[PDB]
């Protein structure tokens, strides 16, 4: 009873290049309450030590946060972000498409 | 058109833990001080290099207001459950926004003091810094409480005084930093998005502040049709990103042109596949 | 400088 469906964007910090250290981000926004669970998957496998940014909200009271983790992209590995928030009857997963 | 805000949040959660209190301060949209009750040592801390000119008494002073607000939110959070007749096993959110906007002439344009419960407007001080606007039936009880205690004249004091006083003081110390910009770097990517057709994505990377504008044009008319644009995203290092694209008939790509408008470029970037 | 609230809600 404090809902607002979150918006998710997944992308690297630098233009990708197979075999090169880059940083993957999961930018989640427009959610309320601020309590949210974010997982960074690599081939459907939960990634450890995923750092989260400090929480800030916007003029519309909704909150936003940046989850990130270091990683080295390849040609076969798939990455994605899974978010569970009380405004979605189910967790939402979104894959990383290196051209977006 | 400088400004100063303090975004405060206190959320209650099931368990033995007291609600978390988080306050974030901003000067011209940039974070410069933050306070989290979940820290190992709750204290207001520097969030911009310029604030490191402030002595310990400043930090100790603000931190003490911090400590006070915590109780104020913890207590207020409790009064809300009563008003709304809610139960003890859930979680609630109480947010506050307050601050002052200054013109380029350093003159106060408007004061801000508003609160939300569960992410919905609850109560707000009007622009005359004298009367209140209460959103619902609960809000009415707070309005009366504050009208009888004469709260408006005291937030008004902070807004026309301390808020203006100190904000100038900050701008003075951090104008050199604030004014600082980061020119975007752009390039265009080609993607097979169809046969006979294709997709061109114009990338804008590592620019600061966030404000930017991307356009596409086939030598002449800007392509608003069939153009895709993404919300500006942070790169995680302070700078931001953004891209825009358009479907383009294969083999005709090098004829479309992209333009990047950002306040840090000696002039708008222009590129193509 | 942060605000300091007066009457509670």
């Amino acid at each position: 009873m404090i809902q607002k469906t979150p918006q998710i964007q997944v992308y690297s910090r630098h233009p990708p290049e197979n075999g090169k250290p880059n940083i993957l981000n999961c930018y989640v926004t427009q959610f309320h309450p601020p309590h949210i669970e974010i997982q960074m998957l690599k081939n459907g496998k939960k990634i450890p030590k995923v750092e989260m940014s400090d929480m800030s909200f916007s003029k519309d009271w909704s909150f936003y946060i940046l989850a990130h983790t270091e990683f080295t992209p390849t040609e076969t590995d798939t990455y994605a972000c899974r978010v569970k928030h009380d405004s979605m009857a189910e967790p939402k997963t979104v894959y990383w498409d290196r051209d977006m | 058109p400088h400004s100063m805000r303090y975004f405060e949040t206190a959320v209650s959660r099931p368990g033995l833990e007291e609600p978390r209190y988080i306050s974030v301060g901003y000067v011209d949209n940039k974070e410069f001080v933050r306070f989290d009750s979940d820290a190992e040592n709750p204290r207001y801390e520097p969030r911009a290099p310029w604030m490191e000119q402030e002595g310990p008494e400043y930090w100790e002073r603000e931190t003490q207001k911090a400590k006070g607000q915590e109780q104020w939110f913890r207590v207020s959070l409790r009064n809300l459950l009563g008003y709304y007749n809610q139960s003890a096993g859930g979680s609630h959110t109480l947010q506050q926004m307050s601050g002052c906007d200054l013109g380029s002439d350093w003159r106060l344009l408007r004061g801000y003091l508003q609160f939300a419960y569960e992410g919905r407007d609850y109560i707000a001080l009007n622009e005359d810094l004298k009367t209140w606007t209460a959103a619902d039936m609960a809000a009415q009880i707070t309005r009366r409480k504050w009208e009888q205690s004469g709260a408006a004249e005291h937030y008004k004091a902070y807004l026309e005084g301390e808020c203006v006083e100190w904000l100038h003081r900050y701008l003075k110390n951090g104008n050199a930093t604030l004014l600082r910009t980061d020119s975007p770097k752009a390039h265009v990517t080609h993607h097979p998005r169809s046969k006979g057709e294709v997709t061109l994505r114009c990338w804008a990377l590592g620019f600061y502040p966030a404000d930017i504008t991307l356009t596409w044009q086939l030598n002449g008319e800007e392509l608003t049709q069939d153009m895709e644009l993404v919300e500006t995203r942070p790169a995680g290092d302070g700078t931001f990103q953004k891209w825009a694209s358009v479907v383009v008939p294969l083999g005709k790509e090098q004829n479309y042109t992209c333009r990047v408008y950002h306040e840090g470029l000696p002039e708008p970037l222009t590129l193509r596949w | 400088a942060a605000v300091y609230n007066f009457a509670t809600m």
